[PDB]
RNA sequence: GCUACCACAUCCAAGGAAGGCAGCAGGCGCGCAAAUUACCCAAUCCUAAUUCAGGGAGGUAGUGACAAUAAAUAACGAUACAGGGCCCAUUCGGGUCUUGUAAUUGGAAUGAGUACAAUGUAAAUACCUUAACGAGGAACAAUUGGAGGGCAAGUCUGGUGCCAGC
RNA sequence: AUCUGGUUGAUCCUGCCAGUAGUCAUAUGCUUGUCUCAAAGAUUAAGCCAUGCAUGUCUAAGUAUAAGCAAUUUAUACAGUGAAACUGCGAAUGGCUCAUUAAAUCAGUUAUCGUUUAUUUGAUAGUUCCUUUACUACAUGGUAUAACUG
């Protein structure tokens, strides 16, 4: 999450994997692309890199909620605004989150020398004495050796998430496409990895903008399931 | 690894610690000289007390014994030198009824106001402390200087200080800067 | 106005490396530290020689003002000053250039990879230039 | 351990070379060659702890490397070359000749000579023996090895050796009453004469060593180097000549003298 | 450095193949109990075929109320009203004092902090030096423990015994 | 070179339990402005360990036809620089911990006429074709492999 509106999380992202030890990650991955699968070689771990749309709001507000690290950005030229920056820091904390990481990408702005430079990060720790008793780093990643235990971390813990959108099971998507059944109803396809608890043939499914669907059937791909008949009331007001 | 770094300890509080005859002379000394806790009087009392111990068996081995002779006669002119024993007394017994007092008057915050520089003893440790005083060329800036014989006299105020010198301070030239562009408007 | 006194104290000639060495010691009342570039081109003239044969280290100013003391000391010839210093003192005089390098992390790093590959390592480039071909 | 040891601690370092404790953490640690290790001084405490040339290690390498400092009219440039008792240190750009002696309170003494007494150089007879072919040689203190000498030379005596070509001129026996430095110990650096040499078999023996003021001492004999007859050292010997003078002595000989 | 068994534990296309932090930084363990995955070979010294290359040995900083040394948190006036006070004392005040206090009044000094430069240093950071800035200080505000006895310090008012072994 | 409270109605004793100071002696509680100097995973578990580093090395002077570069030029054997690899030397020093170990270690002290030793420093080698110069080179004998190409 970049918390001022002029920032490049991917160049961000290319200042967190310029320390990986490979050179052929970054460079074909740049045109139009903003969910990244990528496998690190060093530490043995895959990570789902996502990276939102700031021209939305709505879109940030889920975004936060499928993951369980949330790399915080701040600025070295500004400090935070209240009814977008601050709020959208306390609209995420009162939802529920799990653990996060506050950062800053760039400090070349203030000039050249060196007390300057220091400072400028006590002043940015004003954002994690009020809201957050429990962190008291920022990592400046033009530091080689501050942009590495960022990237020990999230490759090797994992913190306590949330209770509610855990226990349920929650898939997300790497293909979709539609295939036919019927002129009255066809079928997805969907691609993805079951996080939570899992999906069974005996409940329904909702994704927002879009909202209720039936399954019928469920293929683990390297265990064929089907729906059976013991539905519930598939209606608004159930009779 | 490397060498260590020697250090010590220098000064050592009393065996008992709330009895009232020794509270009150203790207390006349801070008033008379003005010194901050008693911790500034028991470190007058420890340099003593190894002074007297070390006199304390020269005295017992012989005379015309060559010991006696170069650590006695280097300690009686380490003692003349800074101006505690008299001249008359540079006989090894008279270092044995030596006071604490005769240190304490070879200080600086001492020797500054017998000399004709401040108004109070009070207003030797603040004349001292701001950088005022300077013996030879050197502004000391320490109430315990223990001034050797020789040069009690260049003691004198600072080529610096605004009180025996040069520009004077960022209230006189404040207020100059209050009223004389302030005779106008 | 202000005495920029110089003085230059227990003097040593020394052949073995072709130069002088000696105290310098500076008075300057009423004024915070004469700098390298004055100290560097006052001392040529006293001694007859080019301001590059020349160089000052190591000053530390008395407690109050007034004065500084340190070291210099002088070549007799502008080919041996660039014999015989070191060479951060070079540069710090204009005179070479800073060399530029990786850290010393990344060159660690760099030759324990290359201790992996017996010879050169071409012979190697067109085997994974088959197989991973396909 | 298992093999040599090649470093030397700091605080372990020998006392009369006079390293302060405080700069570093391991001092130079002497190479084998002629002289032993807690008796010799390396190339590196002279060149820049007693004659202030040099200012660093770095500056002593390029000194040794322009082929400036020989040892016994023989060019060195190994940085830690033990250099010990009696060696002659001839520099070259500055026309200046040395010979190591030792100081009175018990140092390696700075001592400038001539250009003609940098000619030759004393050394004691260690042993004496029959080698290989049936020829004799003799071993001096600091290992040398000479063919062919005079029967009449035996043990302890004193030859004297042309650093040329390496060959004798003469030699000094060995008797009471004769010119005598004392190179190791505790009356160490002073000069004295023979009064006679007691003898103890399976042991260690004692001479008995009178001063010029008359005031007696007894040694081992190993420390017991010979110079010369009595009055005529055959050597430049330094200043106070190896008289101990009381501490109370030379306080106020320096007090006196402090008139500058 | 290698090889066996014992205790361990890592990757695997299941055919196999690899391993020893009581070196330096850092781990999720234990317990009352102990720092950064930082910068460099400039010094100290060692090694090599060697002046040049190498060195977590070693040096420099970050974290450090383990211990030890030096010592800011106020100093000077005026009147005022008191007393004591030495004396002019006639008796006044004639002098010398000492305090006491008067949200009675005045002006001088200065570094904690900030910061052009220079100096430091392998490069920097800091300490020494120094432009401009920086106080009535009521706010630029010292704290821990006690006030029958041992053992320095209270005959003071308030609890229905709010908030009693002490 | 020092002592004070507590047994009885009252007093003298034996006698112990409080008190009182120190600690380069470790934790812990509340506080905390300045300069100099600085120990710091020992105790319990010599328990277990993800990732990166800590041992390599060339001079005028052992081996260069790099299909290297520089080209620059007196040089038809080669000669400037110089990767890879053979040969030589080092890796047995340093750094860390304190588990074992009670005549063992270790200290001050002797002995080697009882032994091995890279290196360094100084000496040291006409005799060795069957021969005293008779076949069979001393103006100089023979294969094998590395890097590299495929």
């Amino acid at each position: 999450v970049p918390l001022v509106n002029d920032l490049d999380p991917l160049d961000i992202l290319y200042k967190l994997l310029k320390c990986a030890d490979d050179e052929g990650i970054m460079v074909q991955e740049v045109d139009s692309k903003r969910i990244f699968n990528v496998h690190i070689k060093k530490f043995k771990s895959n990570l789902k890199i996502i990276i939102p749309d700031m021209t939305n709001f709505l879109n940030i507000l889920d975004c936060a909620k499928v993951a369980d690290f949330v790399v915080f950005g701040l600025s070295g030229v500004q400090e935070v605004d209240e009814e977008f920056g601050e709020q959208i820091i306390r609209a995420l904390e009162l939802q529920g989150i799990a653990s996060y990481i506050g950062v800053i990408s760039n400090l070349s702005a203030v000039h050249e020398k060196e007390k300057f430079q220091l400072d400028v990060k006590q002043s940015l720790e004003s954002y994690f004495k009020h809201f957050f008793p429990s962190e008291e780093r920022v990592y400046n990643l033009e530091k080689n050796s501050d942009a590495l235990n960022v990237l020990r971390t999230l490759c090797q813990r994992l913190p306590r998430s949330i209770n509610w959108r855990d226990n349920r099971g929650y898939v997300v998507a790497d293909f979709v496409d539609f295939v036919e059944t019927s002129p009255d109803s066809g079928d997805l396809v969907i691609e993805g990895t079951v996080r939570g608890i899992g999906f069974n043939a005996n409940r329904l499914v909702h994704i927002p903008d879009f909202g209720d669907f039936q399954l019928n059937k469920i293929e683990k791909i390297s265990t064929v399931f089907e729906s059976n008949m013991n539905r519930d009331t598939l209606d608004e007001y159930a009779p | 690894p490397r060498a260590p770094r020697t250090y010590s300890k220098t000064y050592s509080t009393p065996k008992r610690p709330y009895e009232s005859s020794r509270l009150d002379a203790e207390l006349k000394l801070a008033g008379e000289f003005g010194l901050k806790n008693k911790k500034e009087i028991y470190r007058i009392s420890f340099q003593l007390s190894k002074i007297r111990r070390a006199a304390r068996d020269l005295l017992t081995r012989d005379e015309k014994d060559p010991k006696r002779l170069f650590e006695g006669n280097a300690l009686i002119r380490r003692l003349v030198r800074v101006g505690v024993l008299s001249e008359d007394k540079k006989k090894l017994d008279y270092v044995l009824a030596l006071k604490v007092e005769d240190f304490l008057e070879r200080r600086l915050q001492t020797q500054v106001y017998k000399l004709g520089l401040a108004k109070s003893v009070h207003h030797a440790r603040v004349l001292i402390t701001q950088r005022h005083i300077a013996v030879g060329k050197q502004i000391v800036n320490i109430p315990s200087f223990m001034v050797r014989l020789d040069s009690e006299k260049h003691i004198d105020f600072a080529p610096t200080s605004p009180f025996g010198g040069a520009r004077p301070g960022r209230v006189a030239r404040r207020n100059a800067a209050r009223k004389a562009e302030a005779s106008g408007e | 106005s202000d005495a920029v006194t110089i003085r230059t104290r227990k003097v040593i000639s020394n052949p073995l490396l072709a130069r002088k060495q000696f105290v310098v010691d500076v008075l300057h009342p009423n004024r915070a530290n004469v700098s390298k570039d004055e100290l560097r081109e006052k001392l040529a003239e006293v001694y007859k020689a080019e301001k590059d044969a020349v160089s000052v280290f190591g000053f530390r100013t008395q407690f109050g003002g007034g004065k500084s003391v340190g070291f210099g000391l002088v070549y007799n010839s502008v080919a041996e000053a660039k014999k015989f210093e070191p060479t951060y003192r070079l540069v710090r005089y204009g005179l070479a250039e800073k060399v530029e390098k990786a850290s010393r992390q990344q060159r660690k790093q760099k030759k324990n990879r290359d201790k992996k590959i017996f010879g050169t390592g071409k012979r190697l480039a067109k085997k994974v230039a088959r197989r991973n071909a396909d | 351990a298992r093999g040599p040891k090649k470093h030397l601690k700091r605080l372990a370092a020998p006392h009369h070379w006079l390293l302060d404790k405080l700069s570093g953490c391991y001092a130079p640690r002497p190479s084998a060659g002629p002289h032993k290790l807690r008796e010799s001084l390396p190339l590196i405490v002279f060149l820049r702890n007693r004659l202030k040339y040099a200012l660093n290690g770095r500056e002593v390498k390029a000194i040794l490397m322009q082929r400036h400092v020989k040892v016994d009219g023989k060019v060195r440039t190994d940085t830690t070359y033990p250099a010990g008792f009696m060696d002659v240190i001839t520099l070259d750009a500055t026309n200046e000749n040395f010979r190591l002696v030792y100081d009175v309170k018990g140092r390696f003494a700075v001592h400038r000579i001539t250009d003609e007494e940098a000619s030759y150089k004393l050394g004691k007879v260690k042993k004496v023996q029959l080698g290989k072919k049936g020829v004799p040689y003799v071993v001096t203190h600091d290992g040398r090895t000479i063919r062919y000498p005079d029967p009449n030379i035996k043990v302890n005596d004193t030859v004297k050796i042309d650093l040329a070509s390496g060959k004798i001129t003469d030699f000094i026996k060995f008797d009471a009453g004769k010119l005598v430095y004392v190179t190791g110990g505790r009356n160490l650096g002073r000069i004295g004469t023979i009064v006679h040499k007691e003898r103890h078999d399976g042991g260690f023996d004692l001479v008995h060593i009178k001063d010029s003021l008359d005031n007696t001492f007894v040694t081992r004999l190993n420390n017991v180097f010979v110079i010369g007859e009595q009055g005529k050292p055959y050597i430049s010997l330094p200043k106070g000549k190896g008289i101990k003078l009381s501490i109370a002595e030379e306080r106020d000989r320096r007090r006196a003298q402090q008139g500058l």
